[PDB]
RNA sequence: GCAGUCAAGCGUUCAUAGCGACAUUGCUUUUUGAUUCUUCGAUGUCGGCUCUUCCUAUCAUACCGAAGCAGAAUUCGGUAAGCGUUGGAUUGUUCACCCACUAAUAGGGAGUGAGCUGGGUUUAGACCGUCGUGAGACAGGUUAGUUUUACCCUACUGAU
RNA sequence: AAGCUCGUAUCAGUUUUAUGAGGUAAAGCGAAAACUUUAAAUAUGUAAGAAGUCCUUGUUUGAACGUGGACAUUUGAAUGAAGAGCUUUUAGUGGGCCAUUUUUGGUAAGCAGAACUGGCGAUGCGGGAUGAACCGAACGUAGAGUUAAGGUGCCGGAAUACACGCUCAUCAGACACCACAAAAGGUGUUAGUUCAUCUAGACAGCCGGACGGUGGCCAUGGAAGUCGGAAUCCGCUAAGGAGUGUGUAACAACUCACCGGCCGAAUGAACUA
């Protein structure tokens, strides 16, 4: 959708003489906090034996960027359960905030891998501070000196049916 | 780029790339000649026979002599002024010009510039030089040596390497009765000119070596004064 | 990263050590008793005396 | 092999340098209709009194077979259609050979099927093994033993059997 | 089928003294004309048969001289085997062997022919189809 | 190819040092 | 990938003129004058000073800089061809028959006739194209010549006159006859 | 086909639990091109005139590629369906077989079960063969034996 | 259908709570998987108050076979509802396909047997261009509105919408799949993952060396690294095989594998999608 990273909290259902449970805590990108807090107790579920009727969640929280105007390069891990055996991957995306580079990311894996929202796990998003620690090209590309290049053939959009120009593409 | 990528030709034989090793080998080695050898020269081989390099190299016992790459000749016996082995050791370091080039001795200062005036070794031409020869292949039919001898001495060329005259030589052949024969008289090179690289190797194929050769000498270097000396003959 | 790996990979062959070793002695322990349950100590003993040379 | 080449029993003398549960080892085979295995043959010019059967599947008749009288025959088992060795092989030495079928023994899916000796497969046969040549204590010498066959003789022409030493 | 006993039950084994005994009538047993066979009552055949031969068996090759030895680029061969000594010998036999190549061509030569009518050009007819009356499937 | 190749490794054992320790005591 | 531009520098010497309008391309030089129509190519000319031309190609993909490159060469052939000239130097080596070549004017219009090739009756003739020159050169037997400022328009007329020449049916092991380019290179020569 | 060896790689990681390609190893009659005068049960009926068209999986013709391809003549292969592909013999049969011409005598689909027609189901006739106490049947073999578009609608061919 | 006996505090294709069993095995800890305690649903099973609950003695303390006496409605879990019961009675009915799920056995491949649950028949309507079984779907006559499944270039009602990627096919694909030819080939393209080399100069290119002991030893007409068999040494090195190939009748000559000079920044290889 227009995704948000929640950030959930979850103390697994106290006892006594096991009272205040351990307190475990993800971040999350979902675009409804119920997708939010599904996609965590699956999460745990698979990390450890957990489960929803022997737990509770504390706090769903949203986080927001501290800069969404500085342009960052983001660098991703993924990996996810498709459609053979797992692996994992690492890319990168040059843009303004985390919730829009995981957008793109997610569709990227879908135009690629085919795969969809099941499979693919975030694993950690980090902002680089440096240049020279971008190593891919086409994020590299645009990390140069006085960049200027032109529009692609930029193709008029029309409102009309019938023109009387033969129109000219700009330039 | 994916596909429709330049295949690497593998052609098996027994032998196989070094790596790292001999390089290594080759820095712990002039360490451990600048360690003990008091008088060091340099050299400029550039064209040489490995023959001839053998009789150089053991004409004498008592030395350490290395064909070196450059680059790590020169990181060892330091790149820059300051930091190096010994001191001074730039100062070489800065004239390298060739295959250098490196002999390690502890012996008189002048038997090696007396030997070096006195050596010379005929060698091939080594293009972009004078050649004191100006050589037409008769237009008679050619023989196995380039045509300056007696014919009923010497064998006909070999036809399989008619085809090696004609393409990467250019010299009008046509076989007959087996033989190479030309038509019209050609020459292949006259005297004083900057030789082309068949100007060359066409000498190098009939296989006449006139050409002086002698190996140079530049500098120097002693593990007792620390510096260098340079007295300029090649 | 091939270091720690080591270590690791030194901890499963610990756990193999472990396991081999007492598994094998406890089949040691499984065989003698499977074989004496029935016939006679007597018996077992005098098979102990025929293959005390190795 | 170039890698390989680059990283570097005990016969006699009289013999080197030349080159060569009581389970079946074939329980559960799939079983055989009456239909199939048994054809039908229509008898008359009008074509109404049959009576008369035909086997499909590769049969060994035996020694003495001399077909019956047409008149009285109702089993027919062609002549296209049979055995008179079969290949079998060995579990040990390796080995295979051609063995004359001497008779069949086990069919399994009918004893019917024995009687008329029927080589579909699983069948038990009692096959010669005088080139196996094979002596026990005492040991006479043995010229005839079982084997199971181990392949439809259908799918193909030929008998492919295995012995049980 | 039920495991058992047979089946790795060997079944029809032979003696010392019975290939002994019936190996011994083959060059004895009385056949004529009054008296045919009925029964077999089955005997080893592969043991029982087989009489000598004294024929010297031809001799094998391929296992000594592949092929690419005997003929092809890498001809692995140079002198004949068994490499002729006599030249006398040999060319007595060389002299016969033409001369005898002569009375064969005589024979021919005798026999036929049908050399001169195939000069001729011409040819025998088809025989007819009526000549298969009896060879029909 | 990931660029923070240091800290992750460093992070796994400053957790397990408390991982393990936290056993005995 | 989709490189975000790439450039390719062609070269041009001191008394050669190149004028490029929308994609039109016209090199005049001491030999003459040469042309051609890049439309189909989609890059981008642009004059550095007066001894070097960029093409650079925008957003280009994998075929589209695949083709960038050769407009390069293009380009720096005209410019060899228009300073320095082309010359093909053919043999036409024959078994028993010999071979005539000459140059006629069937209405006036430049052919080479290539006679008693093999002992054929048939006349074999090849147009000689527009602007390349061909004369049967002396002091070698055998050898004729096609210059000229064009490369490719010499390149293929020599093709052609080869191409003329082939023998059918016959094993081409034994009958080693036709003509064939024995040297590709330059008027001058020095280079 | 059967019995194995491999072992590419795959398999809670599993080669030695497992699988398992391409390869491979074993006779089914023999070693000197010896003969072959050895053809083995089609359960359902087959085989033919006139005529048109289509496929290419090409026999010929066109053009090419590789062959020790000197020439000649072929062998294999590529594009290729424009064009062509026969005359007889054999019913004590033929799912085939022969000789002769020819550039070649290719392989199939939609046929022609009411265009015609003969081997074959052959209901009433009849004769022998086999089985049966029998009427009879059929393991067979032998013979002679009247189903009649179209004048309707369309298709096709021409004609107003 | 009718009769009669309730408007049921009774029932229910349901959940819960209890106790059941199959405990697969995540326990884990045992004496060193080594047990055996045990666990989620996996899926069934019986039970949850009005006659119940008891208090008091006759009987072969027990179990009750007999009494008598107290607790009507906080009278005993959630949810739904009035169609629940029982006697007489009476017409049609009996054939049969598809799918799903649980399960047993299978082989060329299909598949065969079960059990349960839908659907179809007696059943129209929207959609899938068309249709026994596919996707939606509560059929009186009409009006307005909103949607399902499917869609929105034109046929044809509805964006030649917006946004990110990918693909060019000498008959793409629009497939229906969570099937078959399907294992592979490809110097098409994109993204990745595991590996190294690299200014003690990576890859591509030119140029140079590619050597002596040593025509290594056998075999022969010649076989000097290159018809053939047996290893593969040492030397000085920068490397150099008792030699990758073209080549000679025999060496030459060229080459490679291998080093170095020139240049001056990534490139190499193998897999996955």
């Amino acid at each position: 959708a227009h995704f948000k990273e929640y950030q959930v909290i979850g103390r697994r259902l106290p006892t006594e003489s096991v009272p205040e449970p351990k307190l475990f805590r993800m971040r999350i990108f979902a675009s409804n906090e119920v997708i939010a807090k599904s996609r965590y107790w699956y999460f745990l579920q698979k990390l450890h034996k957990v489960k929803k009727a022997s737990g509770e969640i504390v706090s769903i929280n949203q986080i927001n960027e501290a800069h969404p105007t500085k342009v960052k390069n983001f660098g991703v891990w993924v990996r996810y359960d498709s459609r053979s055996g797992t692996h994992n991957m690492y890319k990168e995306i040059r843009d303004v905030s985390r919730v829009a580079a995981v957008e793109t990311l997610y569709q990227d894996m879908a135009a690629r891998h085919r795969a969809r929202f099941r499979s693919i796990h975030i694993l950690k998003v980090a902002e680089i501070e440096k240049t020279a620690d971008v190593k891919r090209q086409y994020v590299k590309q645009f990390l140069t000196k006085d960049l200027k290049f032109p529009l692609p053939h930029r193709v008029q959009k029309s409102t009309k049916t019938f023109s009387y120009k033969r129109p000219s593409t700009f330039y | 780029m994916p596909r429709s990528k330049r295949s690497k030709l593998v052609t098996l034989a027994q032998t196989d790339k070094k790596g790292r090793e001999n390089k290594e080998r080759i820095f712990d080695e002039v360490r451990e000649a600048l360690d003990t050898y008091r008088y060091v020269w340099v050299l400029h081989l550039d064209d040489v026979r490995t023959p001839v390099l053998q009789e150089i190299r053991t004409s004498w016992a008592g030395s350490k002599l290395i064909m070196g790459k450059r680059k790590v000749l020169q990181k060892a016996l330091g790149e820059k002024r300051e930091e190096e082995y010994k001191e001074n050791l730039y100062q070489l370091s800065k004239l390298c010009s060739g295959v250098t080039g490196l002999l390690f001795t502890d012996e008189d200062v002048n038997t090696v510039k007396e030997y070096f005036k006195s050596y010379v070794r005929s060698d091939y031409s080594r293009p972009n030089t004078k050649a004191p020869l100006t050589f037409t292949i008769p237009e008679g039919i050619v023989y196995s040596r380039g045509g300056q001898i007696p014919a009923e001495e010497d064998v006909p060329m070999i036809h399989s390497l008619e085809p090696t005259m004609r393409n990467k030589f250019e010299i009008p052949t046509k076989i007959k009765a087996g033989k190479i024969t030309i038509d019209s008289p050609y020459l292949v090179c006259t005297e004083g000119e900057k030789l082309d690289v068949r100007q060359a190797l066409i000498l190098k194929q009939f296989g006449i070596a006139a050409s002086e050769f002698k190996v140079k000498v530049s500098a120097y270097y002693d593990n007792d004064s620390s510096t260098v000396e340079s007295t300029n003959i090649n | 990263l091939k270091a720690l790996k080591d270590e690791k990979e030194e901890a499963r062959q610990a756990k193999i050590t472990m396991l081999k070793e007492r598994r094998e002695k406890k089949e040691e322990n499984e065989r003698y008793e499977r074989l004496a349950a029935k016939m006679h100590a007597k018996k077992v003993e005098r098979m102990r005396r025929r293959e005390k040379r190795n | 092999a170039h890698e390989q080449s680059k990283v570097k029993d005990a016969l006699p003398t009289y013999l080197l340098d030349r080159e060569q549960k009581f389970s079946v080892p074939l329980p559960k085979v799939r079983g055989i209709s009456e239909e199939e295995m048994f054809k039908v043959i229509k008898t008359g010019k009008s074509r109404s009194k049959s009576w008369k059967r035909m086997i499909t599947k590769h049969t060994f008749v035996g020694e003495g077979f001399t077909r019956r009288p047409v008149k009285m025959e109702r089993i027919i088992r062609p002549s296209a259609l049979r055995q008179k060795k079969a290949n079998v092989t060995h579990p040990e030495l390796g080995v295979t050979v051609f063995l004359p079928i001497l008779a069949v023994k086990k069919n399994p899916q009918s004893p019917m099927y024995t009687q008329l000796g029927v080589l579909t497969k699983g069948t038990i046969i009692e096959v010669n093994v005088s080139e196996l040549g094979m002596v026990t204590a005492g040991g006479k010498v043995v010229w005839g033993k079982y084997a199971q066959v181990t392949n439809e003789p259908d799918r193909d022409g030929c008998v492919n059997a295995v012995l049980l030493v | 089928v039920q495991p058992d006993r047979r089946w790795f039950g060997n079944t029809r084994v032979i003696s010392q003294d019975a290939l002994q005994h019936f190996r011994s009538a083959l060059g004895e047993t009385q056949k004529d004309t009054y008296q045919v066979l009925l029964r077999r009552n089955k005997l080893p055949m592969s043991l029982l048969e087989e009489k000598d031969a004294d024929e010297s068996p031809k001799a094998r090759i391929l296992d000594t001289e592949s092929y690419a030895d005997a003929f092809g680029p890498k001809a692995q061969r140079k002198r004949p085997r068994l490499a002729a000594s006599n030249l006398e010998d040999l060319v007595k036999a060389t002299n016969e062997d033409i001369t005898k190549y002569e009375e064969k061509q005589v024979l021919d030569a005798t026999l036929g022919g049908n050399q001169e009518d195939k000069e001729n050009g011409w040819t025998s007819a088809a025989k007819e189809a009526i000549f298969s009356k009896g060879q029909s499937k | 190819n990931f660029p923070y190749k240091a800290k992750i490794l460093e992070e796994i054992e400053a957790k397990k040092m408390k991982d393990l320790e936290e056993r005995e005591l | 990938m989709k490189y975000i531009q790439t450039e390719q520098q062609i070269e041009v010497p001191e008394g050669v003129t190149v004028s490029i309008k929308s994609r039109i391309v016209k090199v005049v030089g001491p030999r003459g004058t040469l042309t051609k129509n890049l439309k189909h190519i989609d890059v981008t000319f642009t004059k550095v000073n007066n001894q070097l031309i960029k093409v650079a190609v925008h957003n280009g993909g994998r075929k589209h800089v695949a083709a960038l490159r050769t407009v390069k060469s293009l380009v720096d052939n005209m410019i060899t061809g228009v300073t320095k000239g082309y010359k093909y130097k053919m043999r036409y080596v024959y078994a028993h028959f010999p071979i005539n070549v000459n140059i006629v004017e069937k209405d006036g219009a430049k052919f080479i006739e290539v006679r008693n090739f093999l002992g054929d009756k048939k006349i074999r003739n090849v147009p000689v194209r527009d602007g390349v020159t061909i004369e049967f050169s002396t002091n070698v037997k055998d050898e004729i010549v096609l210059s000229g400022n064009s490369v490719e328009d010499v390149s293929q007329n020599a093709a052609d006159l080869q191409q003329i020449c082939r023998v059918r049916n016959k094993d081409i092991r034994k009958f080693l006859d036709g003509i064939y380019v024995s040297h590709k290179g330059f008027i001058t020569e020095d280079l």
